[PDB]
RNA sequence: AUAUAUUUAAUUUUUAUAAUUAAUAAUAAUUAAUAUAAGUACGCAAGGAUUGAUUAUUGAAAAAAGAAAGAAGAAUAUAAUUUA
């Protein structure tokens, strides 16, 4: 019990980590259609799909919080959870299982209300696989990108991206 | 567009009014239709008086009203005499509609198809010229 | 309002008494002449508080601090511009 | 009651009292059969220099008794159409809006030929008030 | 309420932006000063100070001083410049002939506001299409029921203004009794606005919705939803375990033994209890919308009140170290709006008397800013044009059709709808189903 | 004990609920849904859900670098007339992207227009299995 | 009027697509023995190729009344005056093998896509720099001033892309060739059966499909992406 | 009233320069009205002309003591005005430029205050201001060609053949009353003036006070410096042939003749031009500054002639600085 | 139509403004629930205090010299700097805004004295094209003919206002001649007197002129005549400055520069044409000690 | 695993009306994405800073002076939507 003296919480570097709200009646995450600011970030260990041309099938996520609202200003980095298998044999293919790579957010299942007051509801969790550099491994990719994509942070991924919403 | 202080359909005191806030809330069933109200202690709702549960509450009910249409009153004790009162009124509403399909749901709802038979005999007739608050209610000092 | 000139370029807090002169082309900077004349821009900042207990004494004219005479009435010096306790 | 609960409630009814007392001697003129309101002196020395070399305002206002009646009684006069018709500016202009392009010079990467009249960008961020002997925004 | 819990620390004051510059009261001699530094001397100003009246009182080393050359010709050539040159010398006119009292003040006028009830709920798009959720106040009969300031003190005067008309036989027999003292319509409810002197208004003044101008911003206070007896999960929830924050007396390293525990539950102890039905606040809300017919104004947000709460509005003095009022913004209706002679709104429709204030925002916020934007379509040809230099105009070949055409394009776009309405009333009257 | 939660105050008390009659709340949201529709934000509509479901409707939305344009069939209506709270739910799906938005009316960036003039109720129904199907599909196994 | 880049305009262009089929946009006059043959061909009812067939008759019926083009209508078009000045100045740059594709009518987020191979980091940052310089007159930011990737280099230029690239990558990239494989956006195409990668019981979808891209290569996928999706 | 005429004309100096109709006329011409220490004081003789309103469009007032108008060899640049002509409704822009010093600053300024701190005598300030007749096409405004022929030919002006002759009246009266008949002139006076500064150079030139030094320079103009500075104004004047005479001028040109050069190239608009003569400047203070002049990449891509090996790669900014 | 800078503008040029109103940051109110009753526009007016408005009544605080009850007290500095009205509060209670009650008197401004009504002043246009060193920047702004000195025959009064030196060396330029007369033989004693005028001397032989020898000349008094110094200016007038038991080379030097700037400027008035102060070789000898003192320290 | 005492969180139910003082929840040593100062200052050069703005983290708080044994809804959200 460190500190001996008054005992504290070990949890401290994980607070910083997590992006957490009390559970009271004026603090509530919610569904995302309540509006802007009320859908409940990606904790980790949640799997999504990978949709570049690349070896990888499914990630999952290692950040403790993960969402479209700050997907410019945060690093989500993942683990390649499933990897394609080629019977009949570049960079894309050489994905294999346990590594980490960094992942851009494309679009999600639960519901995501725009300052617009257009919601979404998507058909299922997407990202792409970056390097450090934010640089995708894929040449291509097979699902739509989110408007929350068109930023700088992603400059290169709206370059390989053909359709937004 | 953002989300109110206070998100989600969230049971607030009894005499506390409308928030008119958007809020995704869905009602159990119609509760338009007679006979077809919920209890509770909101005011859309009728005072649920007290009850082992809403199948004995619901039972409790069908036996008042049967009991109301077979002798034209009922004394009763505490909460159960307002939703008596708009149950009443909710047989007179099917009897003046006279519908097959008011006539089944009565039906459904009473203990006695001759009392069914008996309101949408009487009730049309005796309450052609009013427009609502058939029954009285007189709370009595003992 | 609008967009003004006037709020672009700010003024020296010089004080009264420090001041040279309220003439339009005194208003500026005193440095801003040497600096015209060297063809360079000077950016020193904070040059100088005034102290932390700053005491000045009266200043005489010119002419009058230096050739003052000593013309004494009762007990009093006595000037075209100034009185003072003589002893 | 604590200590400054107790001295408090000694002493609102000795300090209205002191008031009371002061108030008497402008009472004293009106029964003279000459009524004089109370006349304060102004303040000619309200813009200062700090230590720092810094601008200092010291704002003073004087309340008119005069006034204040006739601001009672009398009825306001009618609002301005342009004022009730505009409407308030949701966002602050800077004083010193910086530029970054004119069509001036007509070589627009010779930083030479820039006009004096643009904002530099740090007159840009550091103009976040009013020129020295101005007070009013 | 009143708070008095732990607080939150993602709300990250910055007090250090919030202090003048800092100014001693010994530094307010004669070279600190930006102006002449003048002397009382009684009844005249004066360059120098009081010489004593009896010399015996003049001190061995002070020197009184009757003329000096250097005051004089600073005062006497900054008085001729600013006499000579006004415009040039304009901000050094605030010296001497200063603001008069009664007109309004920048940085010391503060007016009443008025009483509204919650109405209604909608929803409303701006123009770069970000939705706002607003609620929809009704202002029913505010009027200026009372004036108050106790012992005639200084900055403690205040008015009291009613909301609603209602009969004789509503209020309590006390209640009719002020209202029957004060003289005005028996009002619903009455709330104090604390004002200074050149802000009153006659007592039964009417006060109109355009009283607040469509974007300024308000300091709002209504009465939260009540939720009753609730527990420590519902309020403040995720707290109340265990005894949290608490500073005391402990051993940072094994040196030394002694400690200080707790022997009670200390003040402010968050528990369960009573939830809502309290007096809230809300500071710096923006106007959106001013319905001057059926006297409703339009917040962006949502409020955790009930329909029919009485919430009273007044202005927010200052934001972010600057003024409300002020030239830059604009200017209100001081000390109320007062409506012309001419106007008469039973004759407008409520389509005519509404007020919108401008975007509350710069950029879509459902994308970025263009700063931040991968790429974008700049397509702006009405709303602005910062393409400066404009170029050379057409050179005219004859004034006759050059008059022709803008005369044709002034009478083209005068009376656009008004005259074709009329037009299409004549024909309507004029017609008689023939 | 040190503070206090509740205020009994006349003010914050007393409620003008009962005089709301002399104020019309619906007239006024008319007022506000027909100001949109001459504004060109909206335009007036009338239906019922049995002969509104399942018409196509094209969306553009105005999104930098370039305008979104979508086809998707409704799923449900939140209003009959015309409203400022009309509401619109809309099953979209492109080349391998499938997507429900609830697009609101009166928005000047969300131009959405119903072409089909008719309700295709058999259309509405395997659009919803298609919904259906393709989300039970997505999840993660 | 003036182009993004200051540059005078002659070429005009059509606001609505050139893959529709809208009777506004017919400009033959019909014809009565037409119009008997076209009826008595119509006289045999027969189901179009896609999936929905009573979406697909809608969809059909919506594109012949032109509604489609009234709502997709955006006078927001990239001008080919300014592809060309970012053409001379990579030409003066000498920068080899550009190749520019107009992608208005596709599904996409540019109008125009331009491609350029540069040889080396610093001719890239060169190139970057000149297309920023000529779009100075309209541009709101700059280029990165550190290469965060030293083989790929992208600028935006209004809805006109420029990407600099160097052989290796371009090769290995071939947006080019997919850019110009892709075929332009037919409201058609939402009429097929929607995808959605599932494995079941047999491996096919009552009302979906399953379709691995895995096993097949970039530009295998480039050419057999609408093929697929027509075909089943 | 006219207090407020007044303030109207003040508030003529707070008007912006972007809203300012600068380009409202198609034709324009510039003309050089001298080099003045003090140039308030002709800005004062302009504004107080017959010929003009009293109310201008634009007024910058010249203070050289302000922070941001010190002149310096990348000085701050040009202050505008913008006036008025009553009858032919013609403008006048007055320019003085502020950015034609060839002179280095001082390696070590406190040597230099502690030489010019108690001097009593300053010299005087070569600041050049010049003036650009905007005028609209006319056929019968401007007195027909021969009017301004012969003003031409009696007074040695360099008028065009349809500026308006109250313009010409309003410049004219504005010089003599200032007293600088002589210093204005136009492109036939600045190449003359250019001619007699070749020949003073090829002179020997007299002492001035103390010879210059990179640590205490000499305030005072010298010849080098003169014709520097009026290849500045002859290519400020819109010399048709000003960078064949660049190129003649630059091999017999020391280095603060090369820095006017190099600046005269950058008004003119030759980039190219500017780049061959930064590329020729030897290293030092004069090529850093002539550098520092520009809004640049690198400083390599104006310095170094032939592409310096980074990287084992080569850059090339002829393309950057062509045209 | 005439157009303007607006938000919209900034914002296609680049830039955009700070939120006001929405806005998830702090929007700086530290008087929204720590200052009680009424409050004024003027932001920031209480935070000095401690950021409340409570206790106001008091008069008296704790206080320096020149706050708060020192007016009652003499003090050499404030009793001519600061008038014995203008005290307030000291301390953290300044003063930033103040509220009373009232008829305000404004009492008349100050007159310039010693002026004759009708006349019309010379005005003297000062910039800082002039030097500083020149007199004309210390000569008056506003000069009337009452106060011309004719008897000495000026056209125009003398300067006002002194430059503020430590005169470490002599300029003899408006000196016609400087004699110092001093005596043969040494005092017994320690003559300071006659090592301050023999510094003196020294200081004048090496002065700052192109030959000082032809203007400083030296002298001995057998008849046991106090050593004095004797500066005739270039139109005839002598100052003797006062050699006092005390006074240094530098005080000497000192005085004779202050009478030699006072001198400068009578003749400047009377009409002389003076020499102008410039850079010589004196000056460069000054620069290389400054030079060496500025490599030392 | 206990409210017995202390202590706390609430309450003592329209009080027309927070504020003269007691006491009391938010006193920057923030972090991340962009963009502008600028491709500047500073570096031999390759290079390259400091920096007040938007997002990101989604909340708002006023104590005591009036008549009291029903449901603070005559209850199906209207202060009686016709009413025998
Ligand atoms: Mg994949
Ligand atoms: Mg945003
Ligand atoms: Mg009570």
């Amino acid at each position: 019990k460190l500190p001996a003296g008054k005992p504290a919480n070990k949890s401290w570097f994980r607070h910083n980590l997590i992006i957490r709200r009390k559970a009271s009646y004026r603090s509530r995450w919610g569904t995302g259609a309540e509006g802007y600011g009320t859908g409940v970030p990606f904790s980790d260990q949640v799997k999504l799909h990978c949709v570049d041309n690349t070896n990888c099938k499914h990630v999952r996520l290692i950040s403790k919080a993960t969402a479209e609202r700050f997907a410019h200003c945060r690093v989500f980095p993942a683990v390649a959870h499933r990897v394609s298998v080629q019977r009949f044999k570049v960079s894309r293919h050489r994905v294999k299982p346990g590594n980490i790579y960094w992942v851009c957010l494309l679009s999600r299942r639960q519901t995501n209300t725009r300052m617009s007051g257009l919601r979404t509801n998507f058909d299922r969790n997407t990202c792409i696989l970056m390097n450090d550099q934010r640089v995708p491994l894929g040449t291509r990719v097979m699902y739509c990108a989110g408007r929350h994509v068109n930023h700088k942070y992603h400059l290169k991924a709206v370059v390989l991206a053909n359709f937004f919403v | 567009g953002r989300a109110p202080p206070v998100i989600g359909c969230t049971r607030k005191a009894r005499y506390a009014g409308i928030d008119d806030n958007p809020t995704i809330t869905y009602k159990p069933w119609d509760t338009t239709e007679p006979l077809m109200a919920d209890y509770g202690w909101t005011r859309g709702k009728l005072p649920k008086f007290r009850a082992r549960s809403p199948f004995h509450r619901q039972q409790i009910a069908r036996r008042m009203v049967t009991e109301m249409i077979r002798k034209d009153y009922c004394i009763v004790g505490g909460a159960r005499a307002p939703a008596l009162r708009i149950l009443a009124d909710h047989v007179v509403e099917l009897a003046k509609a006279g519908d097959t399909d008011s006539r089944q749901q009565l039906a459904y709802f009473l203990h006695d198809p001759l009392m069914v038979d008996k309101a949408f005999d009487e009730y049309p007739r005796r309450f052609k010229d009013m427009n609502a608050k058939y029954a009285m209610m007189t709370r009595l000092k003992s | 309002l609008s967009v003004r000139t006037e709020d672009f370029f700010s003024k020296e807090a010089i004080s009264h008494a420090r001041r040279v002169s309220w003439a339009p082309h005194t208003t500026e900077k005193k440095q801003g002449a040497f600096a015209k004349l060297a063809r360079s821009n000077f950016g020193d900042p904070l040059p100088s508080s005034f102290a932390q207990e700053p005491y000045f004494e009266e200043e005489i004219e010119a002419h009058r601090k230096h050739h003052r005479p000593d013309v004494y009435i009762y007990k009093y010096n006595v000037s075209p511009t100034h009185f003072s306790l003589r002893e | 009651d604590s200590f400054k609960e107790h001295y408090h409630r000694v002493h609102l009814p000795r300090r209205l009292a002191l008031q009371r007392y002061a108030r008497q001697q402008s009472l004293r003129n009106a029964a003279k059969g000459n009524v004089k309101a109370e006349e304060v002196p102004y303040k000619y020395n309200r813009w200062w220099v700090n230590e720092e070399h810094e601008f200092v305002h010291q704002y003073a206002f004087v309340e008119d008794p005069e006034v204040t009646k006739a601001k009672r009684e009398t009825l306001p006069p009618v609002t301005r159409e342009n004022i009730w018709k505009e409407p308030q500016q949701t966002f602050f202009l800077p004083f010193a809006p910086y530029v970054r392009v004119v069509d001036y010079p007509k070589d627009p990467d010779a930083k030479f030929l820039k006009p004096v009249n643009i904002p530099r960008w740090k007159d840009y961020m550091q103009r976040t008030k009013p020129v020295i002997p101005r007070t009013w925004y | 309420r009143s708070g008095s819990g732990p607080g939150d620390k993602r709300i990250r004051t910055d007090w250090y932006r919030c202090y003048p510059s800092l100014m001693r009261e010994k530094d307010r001699d004669m070279y600190h000063c930006y102006y002449p530094y003048l002397f009382d001397h009684g009844d005249k100003m004066s360059l120098y100070p009081k010489i004593p009246e009896n010399p015996r009182e003049w001190q061995p080393e002070q020197l009184q001083t009757t003329y000096d050359a250097i005051r004089e010709d600073k005062y006497d050539a900054f008085i001729r410049l600013r006499e000579k040159f006004p415009e040039l010398y304009q901000d050094t006119r605030a010296w001497d002939n200063p603001p008069p009292f009664g007109e309004f003040n920048m940085f010391y006028s503060v007016r009443f506001g008025m009483v509204g009830v919650k109405a209604f709920t909608c929803k409303d798009y701006d123009e770069l299409g970000n939705q706002f959720d607003c609620t929809a106040f009704w202002f029913p009969d505010n009027q200026v029921v009372k004036h108050s300031t106790r012992n005639g003190e200084v900055g403690t005067d205040k008015v009291y203004v009613g909301a609603m008309n209602v009969p004789v036989e509503f209020h309590k027999p006390h209640v009719a009794a002020f209202y029957k003292a004060a003289g005005v319509p028996v009002k619903h409810v009455c709330a104090g606005f604390p004002i200074t002197p050149d802000a009153y208004a006659p007592v039964g003044t009417k006060l109109d919705v355009r009283h607040f101008k469509p974007g300024q911003e308000v300091t709002i206070t209504f009465q939260n939803t009540d939720y009753g007896f609730r527990g420590v999960m519902f309020r403040h929830g995720f707290d109340g375990g265990y005894v949290w924050l608490g500073d005391s007396r402990w051993q940072r390293r094994p040196g030394a033994m002694g400690t200080e525990g707790q022997k009670r539950i200390y003040p402010g102890h968050r528990m369960a209890g009573q939830t809502g039905a309290a007096a809230e606040t809300y500071q710096g809300v923006p106007v959106w919308r001013i319905d001057y017919k059926n006297s409703l104004i339009y917040l962006p947000t949502l409020l955790d009140a009930d329909v029919g709460t009485y919430v009273r509005f007044s202005d927010t003095i200052n934001t972010k170290g600057l003024t409300l009022w002020n030239e830059h913004r604009g200017l209100p209706a001081f000390p109320t709006f007062i409506p012309p002679e001419d106007e008469d709104l039973s004759k407008l429709a409520t389509d005519e008397c509404q007020l919108k204030s401008p975007p509350l925002y710069m950029y879509f916020r459902d994308e970025f800013p263009a700063t931040q934007l991968v790429s974008q379509a700049d397509v702006e040809d009405a709303k602005s044009a910062k393409p400066a230099t404009a170029p050379p105009k057409k050179k005219v070949y004859d004034m006759k059709k050059y008059y022709e055409a803008r005369k044709k394009y002034r009478q083209s776009m005068q009376k656009a709808r008004k005259y074709k309405l009329m037009g299409l009333r004549t024909k309507a009257h004029e017609k008689q189903e023939e | 004990g040190y503070t206090r939660e509740r205020t009994n105050r006349h003010f914050f008390v007393a409620r003008a609920n009962a005089f709301f009659s002399r104020l019309p709340i619906a007239r006024v949201q008319r007022s506000l849904a027909m100001e949109a529709v001459r504004e060109g934000r909206m335009r007036p509509w009338k239906y019922t859900k049995e002969q509104i479901l399942g018409a196509p409707v094209t969306c553009n939305f105005e999104y930098n670098p370039r305008p979104v344009r979508l086809i998707g069939t409704v799923m449900d209506a939140h209003t009959e007339e015309t409203s400022i709270k009309g509401g619109l739910k809309v099953y979209a799906r492109n080349e391998e992207t499938n997507m429900m938005l609830w697009i609101p009316p009166g928005n000047p960036k969300l131009r959405h227009e119903v072409t089909s003039t008719k309700g295709s109720f058999q259309h509405y129904l395997d659009e919803r299995d298609k919904w259906d199907e393709a989300w039970i599909t997505g999840r993660a196994r | 009027v003036f182009s993004r880049l200051n540059i005078p305009i002659s070429s005009h262009q059509e606001e609505q697509r050139t893959n529709s089929r809208s009777a506004l946009r017919v400009s033959a006059s019909d014809t009565l023995e037409e119009t008997i043959q076209q009826p008595t061909s119509t006289g045999s009812k027969q189901p179009l190729p896609y999936d929905d067939e009573r979406f697909a008759d809608m969809l059909l019926e919506m594109e012949v009344e032109g509604s489609l083009d009234e709502t997709w209508q955006d006078g927001r078009k990239a001008y080919i005056e300014d592809v060309k000045e970012i053409l001379e100045v990579l030409r003066s740059l000498k920068v080899r093998d550009i190749c520019a594709i107009d992608v208005s009518n596709k599904t996409s987020n540019f109008d125009y896509m331009l491609f350029g191979t540069c040889e080396g980091p610093r001719h890239i940052h060169l190139a970057a720099w000149a297309v920023q310089e000529a779009d100075a007159l309209k541009r709101v930011c700059k280029i990165r001033r550190k290469q965060v990737d030293h083989t790929w280099e992208v600028v935006p230029v209004g809805r006109i892309i420029v990407n600099l690239m160097q052989e290796s990558l371009r090769e290995e990239l071939s947006l080019e060739r997919k850019w110009a494989v892709t075929k332009c956006m037919d409201p058609l195409s939402v009429a097929n059966a929607p995808v959605s990668e599932g494995r079941s019981v047999k491996a096919h979808g009552l009302w979906t499909l399953t379709l691995n891209l895995q096993d097949l290569e970039d530009f295998e996928v480039d050419y057999c992406k609408d093929v697929l999706l027509t075909q089943v | 009233e006219g207090d407020i005429l007044r303030y109207m004309a003040y508030d003529a100096r707070n008007a912006q320069f972007a809203f300012a109709p600068i380009r409202e006329f198609p034709n324009q011409q510039e003309f050089f009205l001298g080099e003045h220490d003090d140039p308030e004081k002709l800005m004062e003789h302009v504004d107080l002309c017959p010929l003009l309103f009293a109310i201008p469009h634009m007024r910058t007032v010249v203070d050289l003591h302000a922070e941001h108008m010190i002149p310096t060899i990348a000085g701050p640049g040009v202050a505008t005005s913008l006036y008025r002509c009553i009858y032919s409704k013609a403008l006048l822009f007055v320019q003085v430029h502020l950015s034609s010093e060839v002179k280095l600053p001082p390696q070590d300024p406190e040597a230099f205050k502690f030489m010019w701190k108690d001097s009593q005598v300053l010299p005087k300030m070569r600041i050049p201001v010049f003036v650009r007749v905007v005028w609209p096409t006319n056929e019968r405004m401007s007195g027909g060609g021969g009017l301004l022929r012969r003003f031409n030919r009696l007074f040695g002006t360099e008028f065009a053949s349809d500026i308006p002759v109250d313009a010409a009246m309003a410049l004219l009266y504005v010089m003599q009353w200032s007293g600088h008949i002589k210093d204005f002139l136009g492109v036939r006076g600045m190449r003359q003036r250019l001619a007699d500064l070749l020949l003073a150079s090829q002179q020997p030139e007299p002492t001035k006070l103390y010879p210059g030094t990179r640590e205490i320079p000499n305030p005072e103009y010298t010849v080098a410096e003169r014709l520097g500075m009026h290849v500045q104004y002859l290519a400020q004047l819109h010399d048709p042939d000003i960078s064949l005479t660049i190129q003649r001028l630059l091999p017999v040109a020391s280095a603060p003749v090369r820095m006017g050069c190099a600046k005269a190239a950058l008004i003119a608009g030759d980039r190219e031009l500017f780049r061959h003569i930064v590329s020729s400047e030897p290293p030092g203070r004069m090529q850093t500054y002539m550098t520092k002049l520009v809004r640049k990449r690198k400083t390599r891509d104006l310095v170094d002639a032939e592409p310096r090996l980074l990287e084992d790669q080569y850059e090339f900014a002829a393309p950057l600085w062509t045209k | 139509p005439p157009k303007h800078y607006s938000v919209e503008s900034l914002r296609t040029v680049g830039l955009l403004p700070a939120q006001l109103a929405l806005s998830r940051k702090p929007r700086l109110r530290p008087h929204v629930g720590n200052l009680k009753g009424l409050v004024y526009p003027l932001p920031y007016y209480a935070m000095w205090r401690g950021n409340h408005n409570k206790y106001t009544y008091n008069k008296s605080t704790v206080c320096l010299w020149g706050e708060g009850d020192t007016r009652s007290m003499y003090h050499q500095h404030y009793a001519h700097a600061k008038c014995p009205t203008d005290y307030g509060r000291g301390g953290r209670e300044f003063e930033y805004l103040t509220v009373k009650r009232g008829k305000m008197l404004q009492k008349p401004l100050p007159r310039v004295q010693y002026v004759a009504e009708g006349s019309k002043p010379v005005w003297l246009f000062k910039s800082w094209h002039t030097p500083l060193s020149s007199p004309s920047m210390w000569e008056r702004e506003v000069q009337y003919a009452e106060h011309t000195p004719e008897h000495i025959g000026a056209k125009r009064p003398l300067a006002v206002v002194a430059p503020r030196t430590m005169h470490r060396y002599l300029f003899l330029m408006h000196m016609e001649k400087v004699t110092i007369t001093v005596s043969p033989l040494l005092f017994g004693y320690g003559h300071t007197i006659q090592k301050a005028v023999l510094d003196f001397y020294r200081r004048a032989i090496s002065a700052r002129s192109p030959f000082p020898k032809d203007k400083v000349f030296l002298f001995y008094a057998i008849d046991h005549i106090t050593p004095r110094i004797e500066v005739t200016w270039l139109d005839g007038t002598s100052y003797v400055p006062p050699v006092l038991e005390g006074a240094s080379s530098q005080d000497l030097i000192q005085m004779v520069m202050e009478e030699a700037w006072l001198a400068a400027d009578r003749m400047a008035a009377e009409g002389r044409v003076l020499n102008p102060l410039a850079i010589d070789d004196y000056k460069w000898d000054q620069l290389v000690v400054f030079k060496k003192v500025r490599d030392k320290e």
